[PDB]
């Protein structure tokens, strides 16, 4: 119903129509959970060439 | 061969509408978790809404309107038909109501309540039936739920012989393309022991409810009267007709209030449709004047007319949208 | 003039990247080799465009994109491709092995060779900006690059970029489109790890996509570049305000505070009016009126959900084409009569109304017709959570008998991360239902 | 992610391989001498991830043609495209196994198994990106069953990081050489559950079956046999071979059709089953290609699907054809047999579409099966391995060779255990 904050230009026009008013972990902490899945992955690698050598 | 899973087995109704699919031999039952189904005869709670026609290859159909709980709440019919311009507000043929929250409209509540001091008349209202506003203002503090006042009719018809009081329920089915239809048979469950207006406390005369009374089979089976021993009573007390009477009222009632919520609820372009069956609950004053009390989300069917109206069901909203390889409602025009 | 750095990330991301820049092309006139005849400040400039294209000094205008996979063959079609010359060699970056539909392949293991490169591309691009308003993210929920990668660099950027906004355009997986079974786990994952590192996401279902495509195009079975035409018309509109002059949506930041009031519900739903066949012999042209009202139906919405079930906290109205204030008003004011529109009660029930006078431009040979006026329309509704509780349905079911896990675990992944990854979607999921009910 | 290394060990592995070689080469257009003559670009478009390019311009197959006898080998080289194969790939020994899993496996195997590593070693570092190995072997004899198993053992200590792929034969009574091939089996399934991503298993009986009930023939030789093993690999490699609406590898597979590492034992399926020679003349329709997929009658393992449940399913439809009717029917079979796939995988059957079809056929479809069912191919040989081991029979072969009852003890109980896991996943 009012139509407020109206600007224009020769490319378009805008405007806001109201009806009703109203009633992060750090560099080496990203390092550290990577290396921390690296190193579980060179683990269960180590555990299958033991498996492999027995 | 279509699918259907079975997700309220307290659901008497869809009980019988479940073996009535498996009996034709062109349906097949699935385990609850199963998503690769046709039909949903769902939950009372919590229905998953969200989850539904998102299944390629299946057309998917569910036996409740979502939103339908607005209609179907004591609460929130309130605040339907006091907001709603189709409704509101002086409703000719709802019963003054106020919503009361316990720790809300309880301050105008008693303004005019104070009319009904000033105007000396009748002032007695339910809730359970009290006597004044104070007396039972604490009785929703001491039950910790959010019920509503609504005005107690007075002065209503009586049957005869034995002076009264009943309530009618009307069967409504409305399907996938919002047609409504009206179950041409309905109930009046009545009350055995006499109406009385000097003192109202004790349970059996004043309340209407089939399961509290249990006096019972006097007049009629389950104190149950059906429609065409109602008209006959009607023809010879009152030289009047159901039809005319009362039913023109109730169905007047029963578009009312589904035409008002079919924008919110209307599956006609979603991409899973719906059908609902709905239980409407009327009162019947001393003049003939038809009052709404009660809409029900999950009703039950009379023992008498289970096999009709299942097979009803079956009929117009589930084979109307699968088809298989005189009509016992009547349809309310909009 | 604040420039804005686009990153496309695996299969999906790649190839809607490629229907973007291609379009931006044609709505800027910028030519394949990178030739723009209407621009006549020779290589520099401030612009509305420049925001997305730099300049060189033989006068080419060339995109400020990064595409990265962790696999050649798609990225090998950008480099031999028709836009060939557009791109610079260091801004397409490719790996050798993909992520295998896999989420923890992508974040862990392929994620960790990769990483720092891909940051030195973009620190290249960045150095290139006058003043850097933050990040565009294109890619899928469900592939292993487009998940597992993608949650790695947003946590990359926080870090190195921490006063610059980041927007997703994020793929939701469905089973029409060739999809691998694992992806709602994937989907669930990625959205998890970049929750906190993303200030709005626009979801695009691929299965609203696949239907508009059947229903509205008259396509019997959509291919991706059916699928991909139609969801870069979305994203031209949704960014338009950023290449060309206006007082809406004008930068990144503005995004958040139109669209986005509460932080972790930043999933706006984008409806969009009309698509129209190219191959529709006799078409009567709509009105402003009935694109507007196309806005309300479902079947025209990036998601299948129920706005009608669920409250609003914001709603922009975005035009293209021969659009008046006069008539957006009266449209606006006949919806709210029928329709069942519901605001939050500590937000104004309003729209706030953008319109550009160029009509859309559609890609010649296309599937979409040239329509006179088109409107995207951008609501944060907490409808939209119906997909967040189908994709958690999907995943709870694998997940109750640990089905596939041990290709996760077996890339240095913990167990405890699915479920860390569930309660967060919980959280979420509980979030939309308090604000929404 | 583009080559693979093949090998074929012993009689059986050889044979089927080398009719995997030429069905696949008449498919991109290959003659006997190695030269490229077909009509599409379709055909050399993804050629390298099963041949390698040698300057002239000619095309090797990356090939290892293995055996302990020089017997199968002879008559492969001799055979009708034996000429194409890297003649330094042909690694063989001269005493044979003898049907002796424990001969392939630690004695005889032994002693020729680094000489067929250094080969392998050879065709690997040719690759750009190598994706993994496949095997061809029957479980049932001593080199490809015994020997096979050894290779795919040391070849995962070499290469720990890519997908081991094989197709292994089946044995059975009813085309059974002899009476030792459920211990030999039953050996060799205890190093497949460890060792390997995927395995089609490719029963004996089912080849045997759909020979004499389906395709009407009265005495089938391992050639009718052969052809229905040959036309079941070039369906299930289609993705691999051919350029189309996906980017298909062994590993996206092996992620996708395995939710659990030790249940990767498939079921295949083809559609529509052919005699050799015999032309089809009806062309089939998209739900008859359906329907008769995923019939028992067309699978070639001798399980039946209605005993178990789908855990995951691969479908492949070959030729020109409307992929709106493929989604269909594939939906069709899905939603009217919903309680044979689980629901605990939601979408676990997905179909892929090659515009090529086979030789002899305008329109095919490949069923790649992860069923509970296949438990019946494991009680089966467990049920023939127990008839004899409770009476220590035949056994003295391989206690001969340094192997102890408790190797097979322990091979029971592995095989054993499969099956209960198999089950434990169709009721729950
Ligand atoms: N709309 C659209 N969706 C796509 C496209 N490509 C893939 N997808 C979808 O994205 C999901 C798979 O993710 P991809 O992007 O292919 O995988 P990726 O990011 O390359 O990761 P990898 O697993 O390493 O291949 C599926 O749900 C597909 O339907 C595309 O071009 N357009
Ligand atoms: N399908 C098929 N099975 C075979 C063939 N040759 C042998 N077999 C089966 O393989 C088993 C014997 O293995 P074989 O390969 O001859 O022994 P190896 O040479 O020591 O590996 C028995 O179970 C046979 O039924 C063949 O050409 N085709
Ligand atoms: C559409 N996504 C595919 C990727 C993996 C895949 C590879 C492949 O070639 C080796 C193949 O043909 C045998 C495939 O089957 C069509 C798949 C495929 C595999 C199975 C699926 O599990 C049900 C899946 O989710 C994805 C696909
Ligand atoms: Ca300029
Ligand atoms: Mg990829
Ligand atoms: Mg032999």
């Amino acid at each position: 119903m009012e139509v407020i904050e109206l600007n224009k230009c020769t490319s378009g026009q805008s405007f806001e129509v109201i009806l009703k008013p109203p009633s992060d972990p750090s560099l080496e902490e990203i390092q550290k959970k990577l290396e921390a899945a690296e190193e579980r992955r060179k683990y269960q690698e180590a555990e299958l060439l033991k498996h492999l050598a027995e | 061969m279509y699918t259907f899973v079975v997700r309220d087995e307290n659901s008497s109704v869809y009980a019988e509408v479940s073996r009535l699919l498996l009996a034709t031999g062109q349906w097949k039952r699935l385990r609850k978790d199963n998503p690769r189904f046709n039909l949903m005869l769902g939950e009372r709670n919590r229905l998953p809404f969200g989850r539904l026609g998102h299944e390629p290859g299946l057309v998917q159909l569910v036996n409740y309107y979502r939103g339908a709980d607005k209609l179907c709440r004591k609460a929130s019919l309130v605040k339907l038909i006091k907001t709603s311009p189709e409704l509101s507000e002086s409703c000719t043929w709802f019963p003054e109501s106020y919503v009361i929250y316990p720790t809300d409209e309880r301050e105008v509540f008693l303004a005019a309540y104070n009319r009904r001091r000033e105007g000396r008349e009748g002032n007695v209202w339910i809730a359970l039936i009290s006597s004044e506003a104070s007396e039972l203002l604490d009785f929703i503090d001491e039950q910790g739920q959010v019920h509503v006042i609504q005005k107690y009719l007075e002065k209503p018809l009586l049957l005869e012989p034995g002076h009264r009081k009943f309530d009618i329920r009307s069967w409504v089915l409305v399907d996938h393309l919002y047609n409504i239809y009206l179950y041409r048979e309905g109930v009046l469950r009545t009350s055995s022991e006499p109406y009385n207006s000097a003192n109202f406390q004790d349970k059996t005369c004043h309340l209407t409810n089939h399961c509290i009374q249990k006096n019972y089979g006097r007049y009629e089976e389950g104190n149950e009267m059906f429609f065409e021993e109602f008209n006959q009573y009607l023809m010879d007390a009152l030289n009047t007709t159901l039809e005319n009477s009362i039913l023109l009222q109730i169905k007047h009632i029963i578009r009312s209030c589904l035409m008002c919520i079919e924008p919110a609820i209307s599956t006609k372009h979603l991409h899973y449709q719906s059908f609902q069956l709905f239980g409407f609950d009327f009162m019947v004053d001393e003049e003939l004047k038809v009052w709404l009390i009660e809409v029900n989300g999950a009703p039950a069917c009379a023992q008498k007319l289970y096999a009709e109206l299942c097979q009803g069901i079956v009929d117009v909203a589930i084979s109307s949208v699968f088809p298989l390889a005189t009509s016992i409602f009547i349809k309310l025009h909009h | 003039m604040r420039e804005c750095i686009s990153i496309h990330v695996g299969q999906a991301g790649v190839q809607i990247g490629n229907a973007c820049w291609e379009l931006y092309c044609l709505e800027h006139g910028i030519q394949p080799d990178g030739q723009m005849p209407s621009d006549k400040t020779i290589g520099g400039g401030d612009d509305s465009f420049n925001t997305f294209f730099s300049e060189t000094g033989a006068g080419k205008h060339v995109p400020r994109a990064v595409f990265v996979d962790l696999e050649p063959t798609v990225i090998d079609e950008v480099r031999t491709g028709t836009y060939r010359q557009l791109f610079h060699p260091e801004q397409l970056i490719t790996g050798k092995e993909d992520a295998a539909n896999n989420y923890a392949r992508g974040h862990y293991t392929i994620g960790k060779e990769i990483i720092d490169l891909v940051l030195d591309r973009i620190r290249k691009l960045a150095d290139q900006c006058t003043g850097l308003q933050g990040f565009l993210v294109f890619h899928s929920f469900g592939g292993g690059t487009g998940s597992g990668f993608t949650s790695l660099l947003m946590e990359r950027l926080s870090v190195d970029y921490g006063k610059k906004s980041k927007l997703e355009f994020s793929i939701y997986p469905a089973p029409q489109v060739s999809t691998a079974v694992v992806e709602p786990y994937n989907s669930i994952l990625t959205t998890h790890t970049t929750l906190e590192h993303s200030d709005c996401a626009f979801m695009v279902d691929n299965e609203a996509i696949y239907d508009i495509c059947r229903r509205n195009l008259d396509i019997e079975r959509p291919t991706y570049t059916n699928l991909n035409r139609l969801i870069s018309q979305i994203v031209s509109s949704i960014t338009a305000s950023l290449r060309f002059d206006g007082a809406l949506n004008v930068d990144l930041t503005e995004f958040q505070t139109n669209l986005v009031p509460y932080p972790r519900i930043h999933f706006p739903l984008a409806t969009y009016a009309p698509v129209i066949s190219a191959e529709k012999a006799y078409h009567e042209q709509l009105s402003v009126a009935e694109i507007t009202n196309a806005c309300f139906e479902p079947a025209n919405q990036m998601v299948k959900c129920d706005p009608r079930h669920g409250k609003y906290m914001a709603c922009c109205l975005l035009y293209r084409g021969d659009v008046v204030p006069k008539d957006v008003n009266a449209a606006i004011a006949t919806i709210k009569t029928k329709r069942s529109i519901q605001f939050v009660d500590w937000c104004p029930t309003g729209f706030k109304v953008g319109i550009n006078y160029q009509p859309p431009t559609v890609v010649p040979g296309g599937d979409l017709a040239k329509v006179q006026r088109a409107v995207c329309m951008l609501s944060n509704t907490t409808a939209i959570a119906e997909a967040w509780a189908r994709l958690d349905h999907k995943f709870d079911l694998m997940y109750a008998k640990r089905a596939f896990v041990h290709w996760y675990v077996g890339e240095g992944m913990e167990e405890g991360e699915f479920s860390e990854a569930r309660e967060d979607m919980a959280a979420l999921e509980k979030d939309y239902e308090e604000v929404g009910v | 992610m583009r080559e693979i290394v093949h090998i074929q060990a012993g009689q059986c592995g050889n044979q089927i391989g080398a009719k995997f070689w030429e069905v696949i080469s008449d498919e991109h257009g290959i003659d006997p001498t190695g030269s490229y003559h077909g009509d599409s670009d379709l055909q050399l478009e993804r050629i390298n991830v099963y041949y390698n390019e040698a300057t002239g311009n000619k095309y090797v197959p990356r090939a290892i043609l293995v055996d302990l006898e020089p017997g199968t080998m002879d008559s492969v080289r001799s055979g009708p495209f034996g000429q194409i194969f890297r003649p330094d790939n042909f690694v063989f020994g001269q005493s044979g196994a003898g049907n002796n899993w424990a001969k392939g496996h630690y004695t005889e195997g032994a002693e020729l198994v680094d000489s067929v590593l250094d080969v392998v070693r050879k065709e690997s570092e040719s690759c750009d990106c190598l994706q993994g190995f496949q095997l061809t072997h029957s479980l049932g004899g001593g080199t490809g069953s015994g020997m096979g198993t050894l290779l795919i053992s040391k070849i995962r200590e070499e290469y720990p990081d890519r997908i081991m792929n094989t197709f292994s034969v089946m044995p059975s009574p009813k085309v059974s050489d002899t009476v030792v091939e459920p211990y030999n089996a039953t050996l060799s399934v205890h190093q497949l559950v460890e060792n390997t991503d995927e395995t089609y298993c490719i029963d004996n009986e089912a080849l045997y079956d759909i020979c004499f009930r389906t395709l009407k023939l009265t005495t089938p030789t391992y050639g009718d046999l052969n052809h229905l093993v040959s036309a079941t690999m070039s369906g299930v490699t289609t993705c691999l071979r051919f350029p189309g609406q996906l980017n298909a590898d062994l590993r996206k597979l092996a992620v996708n059709m395995v939710p659990f590492p030790r249940l990767h034992f498939f079921m295949p399926g083809f559609a529509p089953l052919t005699s050799r020679g015999s032309q089809q003349y009806r062309a089939l329709t998209v739900p008859e290609l359906t329907q008769q997929m995923f019939d028992s009658k067309n699978m070639m393992a001798a399980c039946d699907p209605r005993h178990g449940r789908y855990l995951t399913v691969a479908a492949i439809f070959r030729g020109r054809m409307s992929m709106k009717e493929v989604d269909e029917q594939m939906l069709n079979v899905q939603n009217k047999n919903s309680s044979y796939f689980v629901e605990w995988i939601p979408n676990n059957v997905k179909t892929a579409v090659c515009d090529i079809p086979p030789r002899g056929l305008k329109m095919s479809a490949t069923f790649i099966g992860n069923s509970t069912a296949i438990q019946e191919l494991f009680k089966r040989i467990s049920e023939q391995f127990t008839a004899m081991f409770r009476r220590k029979a035949f056994l003295h072969w391989y206690t001969g060779e340094g192997m102890d009852e408790m190797e097979f003890t322990e091979a029971e109980s592995n095989m054993n255990d499969l099956v209960s896991e198999y089950q434990q996943y169709q009721d729950a």
